[PDB]
């Protein structure tokens, strides 16, 4: 899409209706007459395509003013509310920009944000932004949280998010022309090799991938048109329905063969009746050339009696011959019919050990999407949000994806070293009590009029607590993070000195031995300059992966390189680095899923605030004080670092709106 | 609104793979069992059948009889008269017997014979003997 039209895709936005966010700040305009909503949604187009056509520079007021053309730039208090608001919710003026007009010396507010992970640094960038005292507070020795990349030497290569899911509408594209990423696409083949370790025939690979892409859709039929969703109470899980899929494919193979066979049986059986006829008549017609003879011996001149017994016989015999060329005749037929029948025979198996074996990988893909067994996936909602697809190749970053949240770090207070271990929120505050990581005694109280909390999903799921709330949060959140799933994926990184693999290929899989090991290994990738090689470790292999060293791991994965490449071929690795996001008491994750039993409500529960008690009982109520973050919060976009920097950006809007008031919708 | 073509999915066919743990393993053994059940009764007729193709070894060549390829003529020799009412009292309305036997005498022939020479060699008499067999 291009033009000012452009602008409102690239922001996720229809650009041609106004969205109910849009609603709900200028009631007065789409309530009233369709002319305004235009000029309202061109002056919103118009001011976007300005930003987006330049996000190194702020776009002031004035700015975009100047460029807007009559009957546009006529009505002024309506484009003062339009840039007001998108400057607000980070539609414009986020991320990295020159500020024109300096900030305001004097800052009203106070805000602490738990994590400097993206999302976090995406609101404190904001908030700042806005004239407002921001701290952030982070447990680990270094920010982006869940987006590491490990630097050593020219070895370069990311133990968290490395991919970017196209820049069709995507943040992370104005933030990429913003902080300089090697933004390298990703070439989309990828070859399968067996456990043996040659790669499987292109004929059989594609085969399966169309079976697989086929059992996807079925499931898809299972949840939606059959409403095959609850099964003994518990609801039904994408596992389960893949495998009834299975089965009844299975089921049908059988069923096919049964009713084949048995139509050579039904013509078999026709073919002993008409053998048993044909039989019985060889005798009748044995009998009676026999009495023709004898009648036809007797010497003539005979009797006209005896001479009609000749020629009776001689009809009778050629009436029954007559009967016995017909059936063989219909001997013929069945003959070749119980030929035809056995020539085309239906399909022996629906799938045969080694089709299976590299089928199990193709879900290894996508517990790897979705960082968990697909046991857990929910089967109606795992896929919810795949409507809000972004459009575009997928990129990796060849400087590592490190830079982003240290670009974003650049002038903000981010206290490292501060593990949050209390979080107290009253109707006239809050105070975060957090502790230093190195010497845990050593204690630290910070006061402030709203926490902002980007805590990983997986520590918000953590029993004993790692992060006590006063007063406890209410029994909707904590449903809620009980509820949504938080899995799992590890990376193993391999580095080495000569490239010895095929350099135009950026991935290639490998197929594993067992169902049960699928996800062990499953999956390498060549993304970067250096000869760096990238192997996954998803589905129930990952949790299991982490009780085990290094060097076993680092073991398996040479193993697995001789194999495909020759055990000449690979050398020992000189740097290698192994994941365990589980085990890290700062993630206790990798990125949270639809379980089963969840929905997408509850990524909607996870970001609504919390508002405290009255502290005077009969007070006015109180302002919501604790705000939430993060990947485990965008319904949209969730699991992806997008969307954690859309959760930020969202949290600071609403945040300043509560707190520095919102003038933009009178 | 329809499953991916050639992938079967019956509602009917769900519940009976659900309706509990090993349901759906179950349903395929008798399918294994009904498979090989069906498969040797094939092996069962395909051997008998085998035996019955055996006997007719020969088929009917030697039985076989040669083509009277004979002119039909008009005349009804006396003789010809004979072959027919004896063939009516074994054959009763069957012409294309009945002229099959006499030879040289065409079904329509037979057919109005027997009105001529009804009254003369009493042959409703012969006729309902024939009936009688």
């Amino acid at each position: 899409p291009s033009g000012v039209e452009g602008a409102a895709f690239q922001s996720r936005l229809p650009h041609d209706r106004m969205t109910s966010q849009e609603a709900a700040c200028f009631p007065d305009i789409i309530s009233g007459p369709q002319q305004t909503q235009k000029v309202f949604l061109f002056i919103r187009n118009r001011t976007l395509q300005l930003w987006l056509d330049n996000p190194k520079i702020q776009l002031t007021f004035e700015a975009t003013l100047q460029q807007l053309e009559a009957p546009y730039n006529s009505d002024t208090v309506l484009v003062h509310r339009v840039h007001s608001y998108l400057e607000r919710h980070g539609l414009i003026n986020f991320g990295i920009y020159k500020r024109i007009k300096p900030l305001p010396t004097k800052k009203t507010g106070k805000v602490i944000i738990i994590g400097s992970g993206v999302s976090g640094l995406a609101a404190a960038r904001q908030l700042q932004s806005f004239g407002m005292d921001v701290t952030l507070l982070e447990a680990r020795d270094r920010v982006g949280g869940r987006v590491a990349t490990f630097r050593k030497g020219n070895y370069v290569a990311d133990l968290g998010a490395m991919v970017v899911t196209g820049l069709g509408g995507n943040p992370m594209a104005v933030v990429s022309k913003q902080v300089n990423m090697e933004l390298a696409k990703i070439k989309q083949k990828c070859p399968l090799y067996e456990a043996n370790g040659q790669a499987v025939p292109k004929e059989k690979d594609e085969m399966v991938e169309q079976e697989f892409n086929r059992l996807l859709e079925a499931t898809s039929y299972l949840s939606h048109q059959l409403d095959f969703n609850v099964l003994n109470n518990k609801p039904v899980s994408l596992g389960q329905a893949l495998e009834v899929v299975i089965q009844l494919q299975e089921k049908h193979v059988k069923d096919e063969q049964i009713e084949h066979w048995k139509k050579i049986v039904k013509t078999q059986e026709e073919l002993k009746e008409l053998l048993n006829k044909m039989v019985n008549l060889k005798e009748k017609i044995k009998e009676l050339h026999q009495q023709y003879k004898e009648a036809s011996e007797v010497k003539p001149p005979r009797d006209i009696t005896a001479e009609f017994l000749v020629k009776s016989k001689h009809r009778d015999l050629t009436a029954l011959c007559k009967e016995y060329d017909e059936l063989a005749e219909t001997q013929g037929k069945l003959e070749e019919k119980l030929q035809e029948l056995e020539a085309n025979p239906p399909s022996d198996v629906y799938l045969s050990s080694r089709d299976r074996q590299i089928l199990d990988w193709h879900f290894a893909n996508l517990e790897f999407a979705n960082a968990t067994p697909l046991s857990t996936l929910s089967l109606k909602h795992w896929d919810q949000d795949d409507d809000f697809e972004f459009t575009g190749s997928h990129l990796t970053v060849r400087n590592g994806y490190s830079c982003v949240p240290v670009a974003l770090a650049e002038g903000l207070d981010i206290k490292l070293n501060t593990a949050v271990r209390q979080v107290r929120y009253t109707a006239s505050g809050c105070e975060v009590i957090a502790v230093n990581t190195r010497s845990t005694s050593q204690t630290f109280i910070y006061k402030c009029d709203a926490v902002l909390c980007t805590l990983p999903l997986g520590v918000l799921k953590q029993q004993p607590p790692a992060v006590q709330f006063v007063p406890p949060l209410p029994e909707w959140k904590t449903s809620a993070v009980q509820r949504m799933g938080f899995g799992n994926l590890n990376k193993v990184v391999l580095c080495f000195d000569r490239v010895f693999w095929d350099p135009s290929v950026n991935l290639f899989g490998h197929v594993g031995s067992t169902t049960a090991s699928r996800g062990e290994l499953f999956l390498f990738w060549n993304l970067y300059k250096a000869p760096i090689l990238l192997a996954l470790v998803a589905g129930e292999a990952a949790g299991i992966m982490e009780n085990i060293s290094d060097d076993v791991i680092v073991g398996r994965c040479l193993a697995i390189l001789k194999g495909i490449f020759g055990s000449s071929a690979v050398p020992q690795p000189k740097e290698t680095v192994v994941s365990r996001w589980r085990a890290d008491p700062w993630a206790r994750g990798s990125y949270s899923y639809v379980a089963a039993g969840s929905s997408g409500n509850d990524y909607d529960l996870m970001a609504q605030p919390i508002t405290p008690g009255p502290s005077i009982p009969g007070a006015p109520q109180p302002i919501p004080r604790l705000f939430f973050a993060g990947e485990h919060t965008i319904r949209n976009y969730p699991a992806t670092v997008h969307g954690a920097l859309l959760s930020g950006l969202r949290e600071a809007g609403r945040i300043a709106d509560q707190f520095l008031g919102a003038m933009y919708t009178l | 609104r329809k499953p991916p073509k050639g992938m079967f999915l019956s509602q009917e066919d769900v519940e009976a793979v659900s309706a509990n743990a090993t349901a759906a393993t179950t349903v395929l053994r008798q399918l294994d069992m009904e498979l090989v059940s069906v498969k040797r009764q094939i092996q069962n007729i395909k051997q008998t059948n085998s035996a019955l193709k055996e006997k007719l070894d020969g088929g009917i060549e030697p039985y076989r009889l040669p083509e009277v390829i004979q002119k039909c003529n008009a005349r009804w020799t006396t003789e010809e008269q004979l072959l027919a009412v004896q063939a009516i009292r074994k054959y009763g309305r069957d012409f294309q017997a009945i002229s099959d036997v006499i030879g040289n005498k065409s079904v329509v022939q037979v057919k109005n014979f027997f009105v001529n020479y009804r009254r003369r060699f009493n042959i409703d008499e012969v006729l309902q003997e024939w009936e009688a067999e």
